[PDB]
């Protein structure tokens, strides 16, 4: 069978000392052909959920000259996809979920193709960016908070959270940054960066804006600066609670 | 839910040729092949050939090899078939049926067409030849007499009968036409009280719309 | 090159199961014949049930399930309904080509079986001018929608100048068929009698004049 | 039957190191399809990006004729191995690197059709030079190229033409292949040009290729744009909330230097 | 090795739809003949139109259009002006190289088809001396400028010794031109009558001389 | 916009060899390819060769391998044509065309230059004979009348003729030249009333300023 | 026509592995050219750098003269496949 593989981009056979292949003839005519393949196959990925993913890779084969009329492939009835024994754990960054064994048979202008399709499906390991990354980055935010409860004249105190805090989450970050791919799109780990990021800025101004309003030194203003403080203290956590239910809720897919 | 409305009924005269349409509708229409059938009467469903939206790539039925020829327009959704040289052998129900699997041959049919009836016959417009039917002499009363119309020569179809103008609309069966040399037969069969007949004339009312014919027939007893 | 057969039609009651077959010239049917099963509901209403590999078509009931029966195709219904009464037609994929079958005419009874109704009609006065004399033989009000219909004349059969309409529902989900005989108006003098014979599940109801 | 026909050919006086016979002496013409299955590794460094795809070549070689419309005979037969036809000398004037696939059979396919018109279908991986630039980064475009002629018969003896009918085809999903860019428009032009061995009939399929402002936008401009604002608001501070204005003009500008690397 | 052919000369009114021809002399002009169609302006104007595969010049007003009607290349001018009014040339490309036609001489009427006048004049003696013989017909004032010229000196039918200008744009924007005749001497005396008719949009004009 | 300006016109002896110029402006030079055309009068437009001012790749016309020469200059945009063994046959005007694509060969006439006429021919300097083009045993005089003036035999071309030193300005009608093999001939006509001649002398004008004549001529008709 | 002349020029004993005849014994002279399409990868660390070029030579080789100027034969003539000339 003159069979290929559509999505190869890359392929060699095994050659080392005698060549890699096998064939059975059986007495009622029927051929057994083995043979080692290493390909490189074409597999578009898709990052939108850093790195809440899945990715699905395939492999199609086919025949390249001969039409529906002269050959057609089929899968094995019984166990027409193997894995080896420690696969699954072969890949540092994914898990194996699934693998699937179905049919890609194309029309083409040059005629009717049969064609196969193993499917793998592919699952990143999720716990490593869970608590690497979302852990330190939702308890620099809590940390962050608390400059709200201290009092004005705390400036040691408030300005040291405030600037500790945001040099720690760019760390956080950079250390992100170097294992995450570059791509030109936008993905759900770039999303929860910049919040987070944001959050920790403007936790930092808010005491900006109160550290001037209260130095002016008139009781109207002198006692309006608690009352931005107390209202800090509702808002930021608010907003990302109602943050983490829009994100999650939006990545959760 | 998904559509496949094709074009309406077409009649032409032999050597000449016309185009089916088949507008698809409620999927991404570039991903799901099209097969055509034809229905004749004389002979089974026979499948003419498929075509891809998304290639254009073609594969005919042997059969078909230059009779017909599928063409598609991305961008109306539509599948065409042209068939060329028609003649009274291809005057047929014409289906158009999609694939079932998404950007790959499934080899399964999924959605058909209502249906396009394409009549190609030589014959000229031909006006109704309407004859009463009575039962003949003797073996009278039993059960309550059946009448009816005669609906003869006449092309092309269809042709509506009422009775009494669309009085009596109970026992009223309307068989469907036979052509012989050309020329469509039909006969229509009402059933009414053998105690109210002669007594009560009862006349059938035959239409033509393409003849702008209307014809009665009153039915007499021999 | 190649014919698929199926059974002419089959009756069955509402609840139980059949199975209607599908058999190839060439010989068994493999799974690469990739088996299709196709519903002609009346008014000329079509959709796929079952076909390729495994392959089911979207909103299939789950009661319809093919399978490879013997060496031939199958299409078994479990648990028929009334909706389910309708012709059949098995496809199968030879190389490069498609065959359909003659499709089988399945019966689900919705309601007790009625003989027909036949009613034989001779020639008009009007017509026998034109040297054309046409005999009308109608058949109303039969389930199912199976019937043979023959013609005899003096006793004899005749092989040619008979046609007869292809069963069609009524609104009462009864069927009627028309058969008519075409004979010269010279020839329906000669001929003292006339006869029109109607089979309809296994039983004869004869219309005759003679005139 | 098929074998038999293809021995038929090449029992006669053929010569594959010989060019079509014309029916006016004109050159030949070979009509050429183009599929395109993938795009990947652009690379702005080295100016290059590879490309697969699939050729379609045809042309007319009446001495491969072997039948009527109307005969007994399969319109078409496919070349096995051992038998050698005139084939266009074609390449690829752009490509740095090029390879075929072997694997099993290799991906060829020769179809001779009974009048004597010759489809030829091959897999071929490019790695095509595409000098781009960037002065405009992000918001830039790029148009890549996949030249295609012949290299040793001119103008007298090959001409090329692309296909009447859809002479460029992408794959399914082409455009979501690409992570930096989005293809935008694909065309397909002549490049023929005169050099000082002759004149040679060329032809180039171009794609253009736009990258993507959203995230740059997200990432940089707009995060940039709040940065130095929220500069500005040490200015309505007073004097003397030293702690205030301090803070604000060194946090801004340590972030903003983070945004850069 | 190859020729190719165009029309004469046509001729068409303002507003309306005229095509040229050019026809190929090895076959049917393919895609691979890469058609041009070149315009000349008088006092040597020359403009570029349609080439190649579907290239055209820059500038080229809209109603010029190309195309292969039949089995020969075309040149569609659809909604005629005055300023189209020029001499077109067709290119062919065989093999190698280009092969130009004969040229149509397209004609715009801007007013209305005016009659020749021709009058022949006698060879002066002052030449005759010289033993050279040069009979002048002259054609003034005729529109358009196709002019046939046949001459009927001494036996009707002439077969050589003649040549003929191109007709000549005046100031009234009607053509002119002018036929000679070449012979001796000996010519003069033995001829009898002289003949020197042209003719102009069908219509024949003939004068006489002793 | 773009121009193509070539040298000036030419007077050459058979055996000798010159070269037109072709300057170009209003574009990048090296990226369109320009052609040569040869307008004679007894043959139609003879193409000759084209050449690429980047790659300075040359292909020639058969006919004329080795009678032309193009070479260029890309400092100054310009492309050169030299003509090489010059004969009597190769008395024409020569033209420039250039190549509509952008850095490739398009197969298409973009812009022209104005010419540059070549003639050739080994005749000396002549002046010209003028004889006295009158109407002889003319039927009728109907208030119009025609007269003309032959001017015969010279060398170089051209020569101005003019009608009583540019008195008469209206209706005054001068011939291209024709000319026999060695001399170059062209004749003149007039139109004036029918009265004021042979009552008034007219003149016939002719200067040849290539040999510095100035010959007026009467006419003197019976 | 061309592989009617490549034909002759290889049924004489000619050999590939012989340098081309001399008028006076000297050398073969080569002409060269160079056309260079792309220049790419520079690299500084490894000393080198990555260039794709058109090379054309040219020599006189007297044994693969098969005509006269003045002949109805082509100037030049295409080398085909399963000839070999001393390069
Ligand atoms: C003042 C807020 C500062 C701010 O949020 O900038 C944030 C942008 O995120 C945005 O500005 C989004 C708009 C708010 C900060 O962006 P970042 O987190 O430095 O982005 C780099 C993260 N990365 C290295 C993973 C790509
Ligand atoms: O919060 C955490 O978010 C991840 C998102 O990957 C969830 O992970 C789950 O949802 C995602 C969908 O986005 C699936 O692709 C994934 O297979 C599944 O494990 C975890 O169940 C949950 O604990
Ligand atoms: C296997 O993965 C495929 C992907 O389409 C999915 O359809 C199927 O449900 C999965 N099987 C299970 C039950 O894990
Ligand atoms: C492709 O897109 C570009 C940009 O819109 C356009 O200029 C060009 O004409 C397009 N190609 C064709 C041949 O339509
Ligand atoms: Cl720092």
């Amino acid at each position: 069978p003159d069979t290929f593989f559509p999505n190869e981009k890359q392929a060699y056979k095994h050659t080392i000392d005698k060549p890699n292949v096998l064939i059975r003839i059986h007495n009622d005519g029927t051929v057994l052909y083995s043979v080692r393949i290493s390909l490189v196959l074409s597999c578009p990925m898709y990052l939108q959920y850093y790195p809440m993913d899945v990715q699905q890779c395939s492999i199609d084969l086919a025949s390249y000259a001969y039409t529906t009329k002269d050959i057609e492939y089929l899968w094995k009835e019984h166990s027409p996809l193997q894995l080896k024994v420690g696969l699954s754990s072969s890949l540092p960054s994914f898990q194996l979920t699934n693998t699937s064994t179905t049919y890609c048979t194309s029309v083409t202008n040059t005629g009717i193709y049969s064609c196969l399709r193993t499917t793998i499906q592919l699952k990143r390991e999720f716990s490593f960016y869970l608590l690497q990354l979302y852990i330190p980055s939702c308890m620099l935010v809590i940390v962050s908070w608390v400059s709200f409860w201290f009092d004005r004249t705390a400036i040691p105190a408030r300005v040291t959270l405030g600037v500790t805090t945001l040099l720690t989450m760019t760390a956080q970050s950079a250390g992100i940054n170097s294992q995450l791919p570059p791509v030109s799109y936008i993905k759900a780990i770039d999303v929860w960066i910049g919040a987070c990021m944001t959050f920790i800025f403007c936790a930092l101004l808010e005491f900006a804006l109160v550290n001037h309003i209260a130095n002016a030194g008139t009781t109207e203003w002198n006692d309006i600066s608690k009352r931005v403080d107390l209202i800090s203290r509702a808002l930021f956590p608010v907003l990302f609670f109602v943050f983490n239910i829009l994100y999650w809720s939006r990545f959760g897919h | 839910e998904v559509q496949l409305q094709q074009s309406g009924p077409e009649l032409v005269r032999p050597g000449a040729s016309m185009k089916i349409s088949c507008k698809a509708s409620g999927y991404s229409f570039t991903g799901y092949t099209m097969n055509w059938v034809k229905q004749s009467h004389g002979k089974n469903l026979e499948w003419i050939g498929l075509i891809n939206p998304y290639n254009g790539g073609t594969s005919y039925n042997q059969k078909f090899k230059g009779k017909a020829t599928l063409t598609v327009d991305k961008s109306s959704s539509t599948a065409y078939m042209e068939l060329l040289s028609l003649t009274s052998e291809d005057s047929a129900v014409y289906y158009c049926a999609r694939d079932g699997d998404y950007y790959r041959y499934g080899r399964y049919f999924d959605y058909w067409g209502q249906g396009t009836t394409l009549t190609v016959s030589s014959a000229k417009t031909t006006p109704p030849s309407v004859y009463p039917l009575a039962p003949g002499s003797a073996a009278q009363t039993n059960s309550m007499v059946t009448l009816g119309c005669l609906v003869k020569g006449y092309f092309p179809e269809p042709v509506t009968v009422t009775w009494n103008s669309g009085s009596l609309s109970s026992g009223v069966h309307t068989f469907p036409a036979v052509l012989q040399s050309d020329l469509y037969t039909l006969s229509s069969s009402v059933t009414v009280p053998s105690s109210t007949w002669p007594s009560e004339t009862v006349t059938c009312n035959v239409a033509h719309p393409a003849s702008s014919t209307k014809v009665d027939k009153k039915i007499v007893p021999r | 090159q190649a014919v698929v057969t199926q059974e002419s039609a089959l009756t069955t009651s509402p609840g139980e199961t059949v199975t209607l077959t599908c058999r190839s010239s060439t010989g068994a049917v493999t799974t690469i014949n990739f088996a299709n099963w196709v519903q002609e509901k009346p008014d000329h209403l079509f959709t796929g049930l079952i076909g390729g590999i495994n392959n089911r078509a979207p909103g299939v009931p789950a009661r319809f399930s093919g399978s490879l029966i013997g060496d031939k195709a199958a299409l078994t219904i479990t648990g028929a309904q009334t909706e389910d009464e309708a012709i059949y037609f098995c496809a199968l994929w030879y190389s490069n080509h498609w065959v359909f079958g003659g499709g089988t005419k399945l019966t689900v009874l919705g309601q007790p079986k009625s003989s027909p109704s036949v009613t034989l009609f001779p020639p008009s006065s009007e017509e026998l001018e034109t040297n054309k004399a046409t005999l009308v033989c109608t058949i109303t009000d039969f389930y199912p929608g199976v019937v043979t219909v023959d013609w005899k004349v003096d006793g004899t059969p005749v092989t040619q100048g008979m046609e007869t309409t292809q069963p069609s529902k009524q609104s009462n989900n009864k069927y009627m068929a028309s058969s008519y005989l075409t004979l010269t108006a010279r020839a329906w003098e000669r001929h003292s009698s006339y006869s029109c014979q109607v089979t309809h599940e296994g039983h004869t109801v004869e219309k005759s004049l003679s005139r | 039957s098929d074998s038999k026909i293809l021995a038929h050919l090449f029992t006669s006086g053929y010569d594959f190191r010989v060019r079509p016979p014309t029916d006016n002496g004109g050159p030949v013409v070979v009509s050429v399809n183009m599929l395109l299955r993938t795009i990947s590794k652009i690379d702005v460094v080295n100016m290059e990006y590879s490309a697969q795809l699939t050729l379609r070549e045809s042309w007319i070689d009446k001495r491969l004729s072997y039948g009527v419309k109307g005969d007994g005979q399969p319109d078409f037969v496919i070349l096995t191995v051992g038998h050698q036809i005139w084939m266009p000398d074609t390449f690829f004037p752009n490509e740095k690197q090029a390879y075929k696939h072997t694997i099993d059979k290799p991906n060829v396919l020769i179809r001779i059709h009974n009048d004597g018109t010759v489809l030829y279908s091959v897999r071929i991986s490019l790695v095509l030079s595409c000098p781009m630039y960037l002065q405009y980064y992000p918001m830039d475009v790029q148009q890549c190229s996949i030249d295609l002629a012949s290299y040793a018969y001119t103008t007298k003896d090959i001409e090329y033409l692309w296909k009447e009918h859809s002479p460029l085809q992408l794959k399914v999903g082409l455009s979501s292949s690409l992570p930096s860019f989005q293809l935008t428009n694909t065309s397909t032009t002549y490049c023929t040009s005169v050099t000082n061995t002759g004149i040679y009939s060329c032809l180039r399929t171009t794609i253009q290729l736009k990258r993507e402002f959203s995230f740059y936008l997200l990432q940089l401009y707009i995060p940039s744009c709040m940065l130095v604002i929220v500069s500005w608001v040490s200015f309505w501070f007073d004097r003397t909330a030293i702690p205030a204005r301090v803070t604000l003009g060194v946090t801004t500008l340590l972030t903003m230097t983070a945004q850069s690397a």
